[PDB]
RNA sequence: AUCUGGUUGAUCCUGCCAGUAGUCAUAUGCUUGUCUCAAAGAUUAAGCCAUGCAUGUCUAAGUAUAAGCAAAUACAGUGAAACUGCGAAUGGCUCAUUAAAUCAGUUAUCGUUUAUUUGAUAGUUACAUGGUAUAACUGUGGUAAUUCUAGA
RNA sequence: AUUCAUAAUAACUUUUCGAAUCGCAUGGCCGCUGGCGAUGGUUCAUUCAAAUUUCUGCCCUAUCAACUUUCGAUGGUAGGAUAGUGGCCUACCAUGGUUUCAACGGGUAACGGGGAAUAAGGGUUCGAUUCCGGAGAGGGAGCCUGAGAAACGGCUACCACAUCCAAGGAAGGCAGCAGGCGCGCAAAUUACCCAAUCCUAAUUCAGGGAGGUAGUGACAAUAAAUAACGAUACAGGUUGUAUUGGAAUGAGUACAAUGUAAAUACCUUAACGAGGAACAAUUGGAGGGCAAGUCUGGUGCCAGCAGCCG
């Protein structure tokens, strides 16, 4: 059957470059809908670019039949590109993950550098020679 | 302690602000400004809770920095900035202008006002007396220091304040008949008019106050800040104009009227 | 004062070594993969053939160790290894059930004759996976097994978790064993090593563990029966005064 | 740390325990409604017993006093939308005569058995734990479930069942498909 | 908790006539030494020197108990296991 | 807003023992399928502690010739080390001591200090001065050993 | 309510402060003049605070009736010291101060309060512990820096413990988070992360075992499966007792999507998943108190039962 997205309580927000609004779906004889498939309907609507589209937040009702969700639509996708937390950007495709080592490891590392003044290319020669 | 302490804990926060139990273990401290701690209310509860133009308190912080928000005609950045009674908070972009004031429940109310009241704002005179060089001063209920004064002013009385250029442009005695509204107390936000007033000396002293609808009460001297002649405000009035209802009055209201 | 004055006995690399039996309850286990498993989280590859005693130090918690393996072939020689033990180490399998003619027969007997401490094991629990969930619906099984026959035992360690076979290996260094009554009323040694002498004696040093040994008291070996010592000396010497009784059954 | 979330016990035990007369009074109420615990008809005990202690005291005010005239209105009103009170009963000391049954009476289970729909008290239980009623448009599982009186209307089999409408169950399937495997020789 | 030092059997009071089986423990804590009560038959079996009991009172805050002249204790658990899982044969103990 | 069993040959009393219900009161035994929610080395020892981590910080805007990287002849992007400035007196843990002490409500400073925030506020006394100065850096070293540090 | 605010006169001072600083822009007038900001600085006010302070209020004890004043106890005058009041300290002087309306002494398995349990009403018992206030960092003393500390993830000494060593020396403080030993009736992982809440810094960006997430967890709390319905036979006023038939469903497993910092789980869902529906509910009792056996086998005042009567 046919999915009926719906949207409400919207609000305008110039101080950030976006519409923000309540996502609501009806979708008998199906579990849900994907995030993305959301974000393709809401761009064609509001007559916006994919990627100025973010969407998050969905529970479905017990017993099954309708989600809600919350929405977001940028003006650009400059603008979405500098507003939008990092962590999205991944889920859609526009950043990379960064290759961070491990929190333990990071802390381990300035712990000792702390007990070297200054930049250390002296006492290297020192230990060579010992 | 040792000195200052820099943490509130939530539970502990002023109860007007209105923040949920258990989103968090700590609150927005303010931090130093104009105004008691215990009556201001931070820029971040302002813009989160009450607009709801930001999601977090990470939104509030990029709306801030890209000098979006000016609170009596400054632009402020510091996310904790204690605004307070009778400011005025200006959004440019959007073209908005607020005053803080109280409902008669006594939280603060989202009040909008026209670009043109936006010009100035009321002060509550807190003392008066003579600087170095024998120059006179007063001092008004937010902080500022304002040299030479007209001669007959003196404290309890309230002054009109342009936020360009900082003077005086008027002022109102204390006296019986004015308007006043309560800023404390059991009976913060209701409005009336001064019936009479006690004189105890080395005491509190007390005003009788008496509304539209005649009823009466009593609060100390220190709650009560004058607005206006009799049915003249200075200022425009929030939503109800200050009338105290009966909860039995409430419920017919609502579900009778409105409640269709 | 009292606490320190027992754990001295184990005190440092002068003291006593702790002596540890491990006995698979399964044909499918071999002994050694579990002394491989526990070594690792020792920390030193120096640490780690063809025979079944081992002696090593643990520099890492400054311990000593006596390993035994018995040869799981002979009834009789299982329970003559544990007898001796402070620790017993029994291993589990999640693969193949505990079998009811042998593999009871031995945690039954054990505990019938005393036992000075007890940790259960697994080591192949990997070997049914599908998800670490399927996991730990054996595992669950077999504590509850476990627990049946040693009910302070909440606890089965799986030693192919870095964690738990270093909690395995710090609670034999660190934690001092239960006592056996008939036993430690006696004296008792583990040879270290056995030489003869020419009309013939017999020779062995080792470390005394009961309550000690005297020159005239008579000495039991289970195999041959009572004999008789004409010396005692320590790595003082005492011979036999001979104001002893002797190899007589009788009046 | 973050604030304590409160929490309250929701029933009480009688303080005389093998008392006979009692035993067999609960019994009948147990066999004639279909529940399987004593406890719930301590549940429901305890919630009248708070609420002739409500009504108890304000009836030691005076007339007009404006607290009795507030709760006192908001008590009755709250009983009547389920329909506990009678429309015609609509006065405080009417409060004072309420009794169990009339509590047990607006449960889910009876009412799906009173409307038809269920042939007994323990076939209605089974077919709302089974998830096959809805009211309204929710499917509602709990037998406990009080009925307002607008809501009697809408009690109905959900969309999402047979019965209802939609396909056969695992089992009515299964047959099928091996009966016709086997005519599908 | 206490250490058993020894087995004893108690004459009850008259007019009962019966041996009841008890036995004298110190408690790890204090020193004290007491006699307690080995409910349930032939459980005495299960008890031996130098075990380690747990120990409860006897029910009537710290009077005796019905024939038994001054034992103010009954064993519950011995060497970790409990005496009612062993009588009724749910567990095994093992020696020591 | 409730009680019942036990002193006698039998009775009415005084009186206690036992029974009965709860506990955001702890421990322990037997048993244990599902959803939401949730305390947790206080009691005895404010006893003793292997190992790792828990406090640092830069903007257009104090100091750059890294012999760093990346590509307007005094300099001009990015940026390690080090100097300078601010912070480390908040947070988190525990309950040993303490009986007009701490604490609660209510007062006072005409009895005093206050980084920071906010508002006011100094016509009155060379087209720009020193090393009575040094870190990082370069280079030569001591000690089994530490966030040791010397001479140039 | 003032010897208040403030002003004036004569001097003092080892002489305080009164811009030798930084970014962006490049306008006006015939080499002179100019804008928007950052950081510093004197004094007054304000804000976040601190210190001291008035009145009333506390558990058991007389097998504690007198206590304080040498060596400050109560008060007066002067000085010193302090940010400042005051026996806070010093000199001289006076002889006072508290108490049967319980002083002083002793005990507390005593941190105070908001509060908790049980209540017809009046009461009794508890509060180490999520918020507010106080104290401490093995035990005592001393002190540097600073607006603020008598700081302990700062320093110095002594007392008690205790680590490394080449034996000359060096280093130490988990009543922070996780973890170990001991103790005992008695209490969890040496895991993931700054996404949320907020805090600090020269700061939108860095950091945070504060905090959040998951693991262990029958402390306590809420909802709620373990079967429903026909036919046949027999009995009975539509209800019982036993041969037989189709339907319904989640416990569990799982493609997927959702959830999330990334995950796990919940909510949703294709496929699979009941006939001893083995997909088998326990824990205590059956003389009385106190719901429920004149049943049947065993045993020998013993083994045992028994809160009490037995």
């Amino acid at each position: 059957d046919a999915v009926t997205i719906r949207t409400r309580k919207v609000i305008s927000n110039p101080l950030l470059a976006r519409k923000q609004f309540v996502v609501d779906v009806l979708h008998p004889n199906r579990a849900n809908v994907s995030k993305d498939e959301l974000r393709e309907k809401l761009a064609e609507v509001y007559k916006a670019e994919k990627d100025a589209v973010s969407v998050f937040g969905f529970r479905t009702q017990f017993g099954g039949g309708k989600s809600v969700g919350f929405g977001l639509v940028y003006n650009s996708v400059a603008e979405a590109k500098k507003f939008e937390p990092t962590y999205r950007l991944v889920r859609y495709g526009l950043a990379e993950k960064v290759e961070k080592a491990s929190r333990q490891q990071r802390k381990q590392k300035k712990n000792r550098d702390k007990k070297i003044f200054g930049t250390g290319k002296r006492l290297a020669k020192k230990v060579a020679r010992r | 302690a040792r000195g200052p302490k820099k943490h509130l804990k939530r539970l502990a926060a002023p109860h007007h602000w209105l923040l949920d139990k258990l989103s968090g273990c700590y609150a927005p401290r303010p931090s130093a400004g104009p105004h008691k701690l215990r009556e201001s209310l931070p820029l971040i509860v302002f813009l989160r809770n009450r607009l709801k133009y930001a999601l977090n308190g990470r939104e509030v912080k990029a709306i801030l920095m890209q000098r979006h928000v000016k609170v009596d005609g400054k632009v402020r950045t510091d996310t904790t900035y204690p605004a307070g009674f009778m400011d005025v908070i200006t959004l440019d972009a959007t073209n908005e202008n607020f005053r803080l004031v109280y409902d008669v429940k006594g939280r603060f109310a989202v009040h909008r006002i026209t670009d043109e009241e936006a010009s100035y704002k009321l002060g509550k005179v807190k003392k008066v007396q003579l600087g170095k060089k024998g120059v006179p001063y007063v001092v008004t209920h937010d902080g500022r220091t304002i040299r030479y004064p007209d001669p007959n002013i003196k404290v309890n009385d309230t002054v009109k304040i342009d936020l360009a250029s900082g003077k005086i442009t008027d002022f109102i005695k204390f006296d019986a008949g004015k308007l006043v509204y309560v800023t404390g107390g059991r009976n913060l936000g209701r409005i009336g008019t001064i019936v009479h007033k006690e004189r105890h000396d080395g005491g509190f002293d007390l005003v009788h106050i008496k509304d539209s609808l005649d009823n009466t009460f009593v609060t100390r001297l220190n709650n009560v800040f004058v607005i206006g002649e009799q049915g003249k405000p200075y200022i425009s009035l929030p939503k109800g104009k200050g009338i105290k209802l009966s909860i039995a009055e409430e419920r017919d209201r609502r579900r009778a009227q409105q409640g269709l | 004062l009292d606490s320190i004055e027992n754990r001295k006995l184990f005190e440092g690399k002068n003291g006593a070594a702790k002596i540890i039996t491990i006995v698979p309850l399964v044909n499918d286990l071999d002994p050694l993969d579990i002394l491989y498993k526990l070594l690792k989280c020792a920390d030193d590859e120096g640490i780690m053939d063809s025979k079944r005693i081992f002696n090593v130090h643990i520099k890492k918690f400054k311990s000593n160790l006596k390993i035994i393996i018995p040869d799981m072939t002979n009834f009789l020689n299982i329970l003559d290894c544990a007898k001796v033990a402070d620790f017993v180490v029994f291993g589990l399998s999640g693969v193949q059930e505990v079998d009811e003619e042998f593999g009871e027969q031995i945690i039954r007997a054990l505990e019938l004759q005393g036992i000075a401490s007890y940790i259960g094991v697994i080591s192949n629990l990997s070997a049914v996976h599908e998800k670490e969930k399927f996991q730990l619906d054996v595992k669950q099984s077999l504590e509850s097994y476990f627990k049946h026959f040693f009910p302070s035992e909440e606890r089965v360690y799986n030693l192919e978790k870095n964690s738990d076979a270093l909690n395995v290996l710090r609670t034999l260094c660190q934690r001092l064993p239960r006592s056996i009554n008939w036993r430690d009323n006696r004296g008792y040694v583990v040879a270290d090593f056995v030489d003869f002498v020419e009309s013939g004696d017999l020779v062995i040093e080792g470390t005394v563990r009961g309550i000690g040994f005297n020159a005239n008291r008579l000495v039991h070996i289970p195999d041959f029966g009572d004999f008789q010592l004409n010396k005692i000396e320590k790595i003082t010497v005492f011979e036999s005064n001979m104001n002893r009784d002797t190899l007589d059954e009788y009046a | 740390p973050r604030a304590p979330r409160t929490y309250s016990k929701t029933y009480s035990t009688p303080k005389r325990p093998y008392e006979s007369s009692r035993l067999d009074a609960e019994l009948k109420l147990a066999g004639e409604f279909g529940l399987k615990n004593k406890k719930e008809i301590y549940r429901i005990s305890f919630q009248l017993s708070k609420i002739r202690r409500a009504a108890r005291d304000l009836l030691t005010r005076d007339e007009k006093d404006p607290k009795r005239l507030f709760e006192g209105n908001a008590l009755i009103r709250r009983l009547v939308r389920v329909g506990v009170l009678s429309e015609d009963k609509k006065k405080l000391d009417y409060v004072l005569a309420l009794k169990v049954e009339d509590f047990l009476e607006r449960r889910l289970q009876t009412q799906v058995y009173k409307l038809g729909l269920a042939k007994s008290v323990h076939h209605a239980r089974v077919l709302i734990t089974q998830r096959h009623i809805a009211v309204g448009k929710q499917i509602v599982n709990i037998p406990s479930f009080m009925v307002r009186l607008d809501s009697e209307k809408h009690i109905d089999f959900a969309p999402t069942s047979p019965f209802g409408g939609a396909r056969p169950g695992r089992v009515a399937r299964r047959n099928a498909a091996r009966k016709a495997e086997a005519s599908g020789e | 908790k206490g250490i058993v030092l020894e087995k004893l059997g108690i004459e009850s009071k008259q007019p009962n006539s019966a041996i009841r089986k008890c036995v004298r423990v110190q408690l790890i804590k204090n020193g004290k030494k007491v006699t307690a009560f080995v409910p349930n038959d032939g459980c005495l079996n299960f008890v031996d020197e130098n075990d380690e009991v747990l120990l409860a009172g006897f029910g009537r805050k710290g009077k005796a108990k019905g024939d038994i002249p001054g034992v103010r204790f009954k064993v519950v658990k011995v060497s970790g296991v409990s005496l009612l899982a062993l009588w009724k044969e749910k567990k095994e103990k093992p020696r020591s």
